[PDB]
């Protein structure tokens, strides 16, 4: 066999990657998901069902699924966690009620055996007002300093704002993509 | 071809039941 | 045991009657209209009607209500039997079941309603045995009918012995606007299209679960259908001893089984609904489907239904997979795909504007429902064994059979 | 059967891997026959995998025995049901009749061990048949 | 397709814009849409329904559709809403106590999510005596600086004397119209 066809693919950029749209109900998850492929934040109807977009940056196209943190379809995330590579957490910094709701269902996301090789995705959404915490104290909360076996960052993002989305997606690239 | 799936083969009797 | 079994219009008159009792008059007919009409108009209307002491039923017909008055306190089940066998006999004969037939074949029509029934009890109920006796284009009665085999009729002789079988799958949801399955119920249908020479006597046998259990082969996947009824032809008695489906199988398509139980396994597709309708200024429809099935196994044609609102125009579609059209009359937007792969996931943004003046009455809230079929996929798990197909000449048969996988009653509560 | 004797080794070298002790639906190839493995067929394919080896003196298990039906089924077409152990305590002879391989104790039925053993009476004599008369109709 | 039919129209003129006319009753807003139509200051019978008109600008014909006043009248300005691109919001400034009632009235149409798109024109009406309140105190009272995403521009208007109505025109056009 030859593989001179894949490595002229690779030297211009052949790898895309993949990425997951998971979190609470307005928890900026969908405005995440839109300033990510678009990069405005545009007002858009609750996520009954689900949200499929991708977006392309560095050479690689990082599929988004969104997925709602509505009752009826939360036990829906597992329908999209098949031939999902990537997954990204959205927290609710300003809801302390709704916290400890994501809390338990991001560890009940990361306690299955089919959802392993995904690195976990903490982004600290609601960071636009005094009310939100900080990049630590989320995560000290959510307790992803416990998440063995799984590459947690946390990460601040304002959906208003847009600052550290680009930091989110540069973490999530070098935590999937090992080259040069 | 044909929409619904393509229609197969069947056997006669199952073979390993005597 | 009805009086009389009459075919009658959309606008009340009779298209052909003909009385088997004499016991009722033939001028309860007209009066049969009106009773209907006030039964519709007050919710009262039923398909067993009723005029004074003789009962009137009706069965909706496509275009003529057939009315089978009656006097006594005859078997109602006997009668809708008999009226669904009526049916059935005229779409074989006639394409069409409307008052372009029931005027054109009078005269053939006529003879096929004396000879079906006699003084209220029907006597001919074979398609294939009524149409060898009475034709539109007489001999004696054929022996089918006076010999026990009336469903496989004797010398028959054909070219080839293909027989075409259909393992249709019909996977029904009943998905509350809670986001859980109330009644997910998945029916059978094996229906076999013989076509060969003689009257071959079918040995059909698959994977099922009580067989498996009885020979001791109870460890692979096998279907339990928690209902399985036989056809006509089959055997009931083979079945009831040691579940040998042995009969003789029909000249041309017919159902031999067909296996009915509730199903266990996530839904086909996964549609979830987003409704950001605002009060009087626009709606919102974030529809959003997921392929659950198999990735190797496509839907095609897949059309998920999502009622939009009723008094609803300038509508907008924001979808990525599968082209979006809203029909007026349905009052409904319906998520058409031509090819629908598993695993799939569209997402669709519905957006449209609403009538500044509220409406007078509210309208509901009709279930979201998915016209997804993926052929060549056993969602059931159940594998045909063989088809013992035996003829006394002896003969080299070469049949056939294709799994269809389709979405029956697959409705969605709305929210 | 070129195909067969292509993934005789691989299906051997999955059977060795998997010690003796994730997508839903039900796929089915197009035009593709389904029907029970026969005696004739069963024989020859226990005489190919004696020949072959990795079959007769191979621990039994669950997980071995369900991967070597799945690779006749998708070699052959047959119904991975032919391929059946009678019932224990101790030597269980091939469930359908015509099969060369059985299996037999190597020291509860469940934590006894079983490996696979060649048997050419079992395509000649039904033993299965005979111990279990009810399970044969 | 082609688009050259539309480049001619466009060539020599083809946007016309659209208008409204809201405000308290007495407040000018039948007089300003008499003046920007014929230009005279004409008495008028208090306006029970409304008022359909057109008015052509700099090649825009910016049809205005005057809403009345009343409180049988002020919940039908919904339906004036409905098919129209802007709004044009005529103050009192020599009614104090009918000032608070504008403001609300002023908030409650600007408070709708139909009504987003529509810039804020607020007309400083009865600017013609010492009581009439100038561009940015009139504005304050009203808290035109606070409609976030709504493009508020206050202009003093006089009836009588006609002053500001070509400033505002010219005003409501480069907010509607961004082209040469
Ligand atoms: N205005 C504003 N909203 C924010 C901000 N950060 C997070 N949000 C939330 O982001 C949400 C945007 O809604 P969506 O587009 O539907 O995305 P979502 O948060 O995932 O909501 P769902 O799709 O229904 O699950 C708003 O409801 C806010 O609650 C912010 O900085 N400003
Ligand atoms: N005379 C005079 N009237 C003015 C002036 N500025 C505003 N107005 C008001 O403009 C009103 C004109 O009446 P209309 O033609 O009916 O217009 P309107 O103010 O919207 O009143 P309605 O149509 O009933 O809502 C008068 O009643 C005055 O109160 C001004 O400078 N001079
Ligand atoms: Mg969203
Ligand atoms: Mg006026």
């Amino acid at each position: 066999g030859n593989i001179f066809a894949n490595l002229f693919k690779g030297l211009f950029g052949k790898k895309e990657m993949r990425i997951l749209m998971v979190g609470l109900d307005a928890a900026g998850k969908t405005t995440i998901l839109y300033k990510l492929k678009l990069g405005e934040i545009v007002t858009t109807i609750p996520t009954i069902g689900f949200n499929v977009e991708t977006v392309e940056y560095k050479n690689i196209s990082f599929t988004v699924w969104d997925v709602g943190g509505q009752d009826k379809i939360r036990p829906l995330w597992r329908h999209y966690f098949q031939n999902t590579q990537g997954l990204i957490f959205v927290v609710d910094s300003n809801d302390r009620e709704r916290v400890n709701e994501a809390r338990e269902e991001l560890m009940r996301m990361l306690a299955e055996d089919e959802l392993r090789d995904a690195v976990l995705l903490v982004f600290a959404n609601k960071q636009d007002l005094p009310n939100a915490m900080n990049a630590a104290e989320i995560t000290d909360k959510l307790g992803l300093h416990s998440l063995r076996h799984r590459n947690w960052y946390i990460q601040a993002t304002c959906a208003t704002s847009g600052d550290g989305l680009y930091e989110g997606l540069d973490w999530l690239s070098n935590q999937l993509r090992n080259q040069k | 071809d044909r929409k619904g799936g393509s229609y197969s083969q069947a056997a006669g009797s199952d073979s390993a039941q005597s | 045991s009805a009086s009389a079994v009459y075919v009658l219009d959309l606008k009340g008159k009779v298209l052909i009657c003909r009385n088997y009792r004499g016991d009722v008059d033939m001028s309860e007919v007209e009066h049969f209209m009106p009773i209907l009409m006030e039964k519709e108009e007050e919710g009262m209307l039923s398909p067993i009607l009723a005029h004074g002491g003789v009962r009137f039923m009706w069965i909706k017909h496509n275009n003529l209500y057939l009315v089978a008055t009656s006097k006594k306190n005859a078997c109602v089940s006997l009668v809708f039997s008999f009226l669904y066998k009526v049916v059935q006999v005229f779409s074989e004969y006639f394409k069409e079941l409307e008052e372009e037939s029931i005027r054109d074949n009078f005269v053939i029509i006529y003879e096929l309603l004396d000879e079906l029934m006699d003084f209220g009890y029907p006597q001919t109920t074979d398609s294939k045995i009524l149409q060898e006796y009475i034709t539109q284009e007489a001999p004696r009665p054929p022996a089918t009918v006076t010999n026990a085999v009336s469903w496989r009729s004797e010398g028959i002789k054909y070219r080839k012995n293909e027989v075409f079988l259909d393992v249709i799958e019909a996977v029904n949801l009943l998905v509350s606007a809670n986001g859980n399955v109330l009644r997910s119920e998945i029916v059978g249908s094996i229906k076999m299209r013989v076509f060969l020479s003689g009257m071959p006597e079918l040995r059909l046998g698959l994977n099922d679960k009580v067989l498996f259990d009885n020979t001791g082969r109870g460890k692979s996947k096998s279907v339990e259908l928690e209902d399985v009824k036989f056809h006509q032809c089959v055997r009931l008695s083979r079945f009831e001893n040691d579940r040998t489906i042995s009969f003789i199988p029909p000249d041309g398509e017919f159902e031999l089984m067909s296996y009915r139980l509730n199903t266990h396994v996530k839904p086909l597709i996964w549609i979830e609904s987003v409704i950001e309708k605002h009060s009087h200024s626009r709606i919102e429809y974030m529809v959003k489907a997921k392929s659950q099935f198999k990735r190797r196994s496509t839907a095609n044609n897949v059309e998920i239904h999502i009622p939009v609102p009723n008094d609803a125009d300038s509508p907008k579609f924001k979808t990525t997979v599968g082209s979006v059209k809203w029909v007026p009359e349905n009052s409904e937007i319906v998520w058409s795909v031509k090819s629908f792969p598993g695993g799939k996931e569209y997402l669709m943004r519905a957006h449209f504007g609403l009538p500044s003046v509220e409406a007078e009455d509210k309208e509901g809230k009709p279930p979201i429902s998915v016209k997804f079929e993926i052929p060549y996929f056993t969602t059931s798990g159940i594998q045909v064994r063989y088809l013992k197909i035996i003829e006394k000449s002896g003969y080299q048969a070469l049949p056939w059979v294709r799994y269809i996988t389709q979405n029956g009653d697959y409705q969605l509560r709305t929210q | 059967s070129k195909s067969s004797v292509i993934g005789w080794p691989a299906v051997r070298e999955r059977m060795r891997r998997a010690e003796p002790a994730e997508e839903v639906g039900f796929p089915v190839t197009p035009q593709v026959p389904l029907r029970p493995m026969t005696y004739k067929a069963a024989v020859d394919l226990s005489h190919f995998l004696k020949e072959k080896g990795g079959l007769e003196g191979l621990i039994h298990s669950q997980r071995r025995q369900d991967i070597l039906d799945l690779w006749i089924y998708h070699t052959q077409g047959y119904f991975p049901d032919w391929q059946n152990y009678t019932p224990g305590p101790g030597v269980r002879y091939p469930l359908t009749f015509g099969w060369c391989y059985k299996l037999v104790p190597v020291e509860d039925p469940e934590r006894e061990v079983l490996e696979w053993r060649f048997d050419s009476r079992l395509a000649f004599h039904h033993v299965a048949r005979e111990l279990h008369p009810e399970y044969f109709k």
